[PDB]
């Protein structure tokens, strides 16, 4: 009597994990690779703390006198119920970190799958209604919400056929079209994606970095082009350049160079 | 400076080594797209030839002409 | 009396100031290494420093100092 609650709880904890660069003041382990896609197993060992009886992948501060941020309890298991946790598909982009050479990627998109082990495949629509209601109860917009059939891919899985939640519920023609292709080589599953797509605001702690080749500008009465600056990189010279040549004069007080 | 890109000029105090052998100075590392420039200008001198020690900025030892 | 936390968004009027010892960085094409800068204060000497040494070169047009 907690499957609808548990699907959103784990999905939101998976989304929180996806948005953090450091966990317990240490680098996020999922950012420490260079692959464009990685599948994290359904066992959720990767989401449990390292300071657990069985070692997880989440780093600790080291001194356990501080409260260690965690995402799921150590004995937690979500391979239960009509909607059974199946794993999460992470998609990455290459990334530039100022201080961690093992950090080579940042997270592009996370989709967490819940296979339906209900009595009738047709009943996945009801299980979907309870989760979406619990998600909207907790303020989460489910991006591209869909019932899917997934097959193994080179990295993790890929969606052979997908149908919007609206079409599974309001078009019996489309619904039986989908339930038809659900065969033994595919797994019937719910695809839960959270939110946050828009552009990002620069923060007062400086944790947010400018994007590559972006220009910081001032409104000037000079019009355009004469008020901006950027940090450029020379792919051959292997030198970072602080381009102020758009400014006519740079007036400082004290000044030192090397 | 007048359309040309420049680095700040940096300065060294130099004397020749004993023996009348040529003076070697390492060129500064120039940023990509700039070329090395050099200029030597006279500070102190005499006609002592080899009978001198001018390596001190604060005084000049000049023992005369051979 | 209000204070601002790290989560506060930087405003186009500049009324929100950086936190002390925080670094303004760029995602740069260097691969995995950003090119950051900060305004540091040195309690011994009582002087403010605009540290650009994480960026290899600073390229200006006109340039004046005191």
């Amino acid at each position: 009597s907690s499957n609808a609650f548990d699907v959103i709880e784990l999905s939101s904890q998976i989304q929180r994990y996806a948005s953090l660069s450091k966990i317990n003041n240490r680098t996020n382990p999922i950012l420490k690779d260079n692959k464009a896609k990685e599948f994290k197993d359904a066992d959720l060992k990767w989401l449990k703390l390292e300071n657990c009886p069985t070692a997880g992948d989440v780093p600790t501060t080291g001194n356990n006198n501080d409260l260690q941020d965690q995402f799921i309890a150590c004995d937690a298991d979500y391979r239960k119920g009509d909607l059974s946790y199946f794993g999460s598909q992470f998609e990455f982009s290459t990334y530039v970190h100022p201080s961690n050479p093992e950090i080579q990627r940042q997270i592009k998109q996370v989709v967490s799958y819940f296979q339906y082990r209900g009595m009738e495949r047709a009943f996945i629509g009801d299980a979907a209604g309870y989760v979406i209601s619990e998600a909207k109860k907790k303020g989460f917009s489910a991006q591209d919400y869909r019932i899917v059939l997934i097959e193994p891919d080179r990295v993790g899985y890929f969606e052979s056929n997908a149908i919007s939640y609206e079409e599974f519920i309001e078009n019996p023609s489309a619904r039986e079209n989908f339930l038809l292709k659900a065969t033994k080589d595919r797994t019937l599953a719910l695809a839960v994606s959270l939110a946050q797509t828009g552009e990002i605001a620069m923060q007062r702690d400086g944790s947010v970095a400018f994007l590559e080749d972006s220009e910081l500008c001032w409104d000037t009465a000079a019009g355009s082009a004469k008020s901006c600056l950027s940090v450029r990189y020379d792919t051959v010279g292997n030198k970072t350049e602080l381009d102020l040549k758009q400014i006519d004069v740079v007036s400082a007080k004290g000044l030192s160079f090397e | 400076s007048d359309g040309k890109t420049k680095t700040p000029v940096v300065s060294t105090y130099e004397t020749f080594q004993d023996g009348g052998r040529a003076k070697t100075i390492n060129a500064i590392e120039c940023p990509t797209g700039l070329n090395n420039r050099f200029a030597a200008v006279v500070s102190s001198f005499s006609t002592a030839g080899q009978n001198a020690n001018f390596s001190s900025e604060s005084a000049k030892d000049s023992q005369g002409t051979t």
